[PDB]
């Protein structure tokens, strides 16, 4: 009865790969902000 | 000890107090070189035989030290000029004040 | 020299660099290190890097070492190997930084990347500040920033102070000595100039542009009041209207209500306001009340 | 001598070297060594290296030994066997370094590689700093850096201060005494020169270039204020506009609002500002308020 | 004598030697030996070597013995049997080394090999340092270093200070009195000379080269400030621009803002800076502020 | 007894204590040369008639 396939409570992926960030613009500044929310 | 003018005086009265920014000062408020800062976490302050100032704190089996109390030794103690307010200064006599850690 | 003193070039800007370091060689005027654990922690880190591993359980009570923050400006078009000045400021319970030496300090940017390496001897004035110093040529640039200078045929001159009249005047000045359509104003603060394609060509063009002289046009009437320093500054375009002023302990020299004569130029304004015999602390309140009433025909700013 | 005093050569730069050492021979003015365990630990390391193994459980209470940090500059094109000056700074609770001797100290780079070996006698001034000294020719270079000098046909002169006019002026000066296309400006801070292929040829070319004299062009108007030392410095291109200044305890010598005459050159500015009778501490606030209002036609920098 | 005073020969360099020893014969001014266990440990080692085995459990409380570190320079082309000077520095809680005698001390190199043996009488000045002395001819060289001198047809002269103009000038001077292609500059700091194959031939060639006189060319403008000793030194190539200087308690002798006249040569600079009536402590801040503003046309170094 | 400065003193007070590294010391913390290191696993200390 413990061998019956079951759906977990927290479905899906339990990890997220950090997304690489945008390439800085060529404006002469060190501060570069990604697409602001 | 350090006079307000900036010149050093010498005292034998052993009554000291910690002021509002640590620093052991005399009863008159003059600072007691060589500067001794006491932290606020102190549970007990111990001044040792050789002038080592150790401070015990909470959650730290090993007592945290603070500094050395150095004594000044002159070659003619009769010769110091008594300023007044329990302070002696080096006159032409009793010159060359020799700093030394107590015990040696 | 007017255009360079009035505007700035697009993309030619200074960044800010920050880093943490240790200052050694102080005459017993460093941190207590019992209330600033980071000083001893970073000293132990430096020793461990250099090959000395101090035991974890031990008491270090230093007096010649201070933990400091170093700040610098990354200049435009900085190239690796050049030197910049840095400012060294103490961070915890240090008495002075008189004759200390800044150890190797990496100056990070906003992106947390090392752009300069700082190390040198601090110069402290000696009422002078003791926990703040400056090192000339104390940091060497290690990273360069890519730029778009030399690409495209447009360059923006950004006015320091926004003004439609000044923008139009710069546009007309560039378009008088450099061709018909060499400049176009985009807003109150930006003048777009057409530059030849290339890198040295734009450098030559901007060298020509920068030293041109423009006739500065009247620029708003404003009274700046600094209450924290107790100062008042009025520019030339400040005027007054005839109105009566009363304030404590001030009287006609004979009642307490003194008439202030309408005033057209700045000399008239100064004479009328000095006729009141008012201390600048009183003069600030007088100016604020007159701005409320409407006598003062200027923009009152409190800085 | 203008080009050498204004620019720097690409790849000809100074690095920073750091190391840890011990200073011996002090007259009882060394570390307490009870609050600085690294001094005794490194002394025991030195003895163990030299052939003396002091027991692990023992009390050493030294008075003539101080643990110090040594800093130096690795010069351009340094060759092994040459000597450089070092700066020796005490690191923990040492009273003085008057007549101490620096023992063998390896000066590491940023890459944690030994580039110099330091050992010598410290010179301490004797209000003078006691925990900081300098040793002339105190370190010998042990490692050399590869370089690309002599390879390629381009050399970049990097201006110390960015200026399109100055870059163009250097470009035109190099292109007057050294051929038509011998230099091209790349940005406000870089001038690219074409050099012959080879090593001695580039040395000769740069020797010619460096001593050339360029006519320095007007360079921005700026007022530098150092509040930590209480100093104000104004260059020649600073001007003023007519406006009224009021500040505490300052009056016309008769109200408190003093008119400052418009000023074209620097002498006029100095006379107008001295007419106020202002202490430099007051003058800093006056200049800041005038910059806010708009009378001061200069760039106010606070250093 | 210019070439010898300006350059150094490749491979002709001085090394650093270090060793540990004991100084005996002091008038009760040695170590306490209760806080410096290595003194008694090494004395017992010496006695055990000499044939006296002191019991392990015993109390030795000496007063005429001090543990010292000896430092020396291994000279170029040193041969065994020659003598060098050594510096003797006390290592722990010793009062003085007035009339002590240095016992047999092996001076190790970086490679931990004995290159010299040191033993002699210390000369201490007698405000003089008491724990540091010097022994002339106190060490005898015991090991020699192999060298490549006399092999090959190239010898590098390494300039003490990097300069393309000076390197080119030395190259042209060697190539005037010693043939057409006798020297070629490799970088700003190295001049490669072609020497005959052999050992005495190169010695003769370098003897000729070393005493040649070269006309020193203008060498950068720099102001050296030593804040730890409070000294300022300006070389001949330092100039000034007209600008106004204000600092605390300094006034025209009548406001606080003093105009500094543009200055071309060093005498003009000295007169203009003395017109301010500034103490060197104030002069350091003035120079730093002027370097920030741009009046000071020199390289400000803080040593 | 060995004083901290290294000189030897003499006492008739026989009240001794083990310090944190073994060792018999006086109540004031001064060590009792000739030195005596007491091991950790000690079940009993015995001082005999002949000082052993």
């Amino acid at each position: 009865c413990a061998w019956i396939p079951a759906k977990p409570l927290v479905q899906g992926a339990t990890t997220a790969q950090p997304i690489p960030g945008p390439v800085p613009v060529a404006n002469g500044s060190i501060f570069q902000s990604a697409q602001p929310i | 000890v350090m006079l307000p003018d900036g010149t050093s005086a010498y005292t034998r009265d052993g009554s000291f107090q910690v002021d509002q920014n640590g620093q052991l000062v005399t009863a008159g408020g003059f600072q007691v070189q060589p500067a001794i800062t006491i932290p606020a976490n102190a549970l007990s302050i111990t001044i040792g035989r050789d002038g080592v100032v150790s401070v015990t704190q909470q959650g730290q089996a090993a007592p945290v030290q603070v500094g050395q109390l150095n004594l000044t030794t002159f070659m003619n103690d009769t010769g110091l000029e008594s300023i007044g307010e329990n302070l002696y200064i080096e006159t032409q006599s009793s010159g060359a004040p020799n700093e030394s850690t107590p015990g040696l | 020299e007017r255009i360079r003193d009035l505007t700035s070039v697009q993309g030619v800007r200074e960044n800010s660099l920050i880093g943490y370091g240790l200052v050694v060689g102080l005459d017993g005027t460093g941190d207590q290190t019992t209330q600033t654990p980071f000083t001893t922690q970073t000293l132990n880190n430096m020793l461990s890097q250099l090959g000395i591993t101090v035991p974890t359980g031990t008491n270090m009570q230093l007096k010649n070492v201070a933990a400091v923050m170093v700040t610098a400006s990354y200049p435009p078009f900085a190239r690796q190997g050049q030197t910049i000045d840095v400012v060294v400021s103490s961070m915890g319970n240090a008495k002075s930084l008189r004759g200390g030496t800044l150890l190797m300090t990496p100056l990070k940017g906003v992106d947390s990347q090392v752009y300069a390496l700082a190390q040198g001897n601090i110069l402290v004035g000696g009422v002078n500040q003791l926990n703040g110093g400056r090192i000339t040529n104390g940091a060497i640039i290690e990273r360069e920033l890519p730029t778009q200078f030399g690409a495209g045929n447009t360059i923006n001159l950004q006015l320091n102070d926004e003004d439609f009249t000044m923008a139009q005047q710069i546009t007309d000045a560039i378009n008088r000595a450099r061709g018909y359509g060499s400049a176009t104003a985009l807003d109150a603060r930006t003048v777009q100039v057409r530059v030849p394609s290339g890198n040295s060509s734009q450098v030559r063009f901007l060298a020509d542009i920068q030293n041109m002289e423009v006739n500065v046009t009247p620029q708003d009437a404003k009274v700046v009041i600094n209450s924290r320093t107790g100062s008042v500054v009025m520019n030339r375009e400040v005027t007054l209207d005839s109105c009566a002023v009363a304030q404590g302990n001030l009287s006609v020299t004979g009642g307490s209500l003194q008439s202030v004569r309408s005033s057209a130029n700045l000399n008239s304004v100064v004479r009328a306001l000095n006729a009141l015999g008012a201390t600048p602390m009183d003069l600030m309140s007088i100016l604020q009340s007159m701005q409320s009433a409407g006598c003062l025909r200027a923009k009152l700013e409190i800085i």
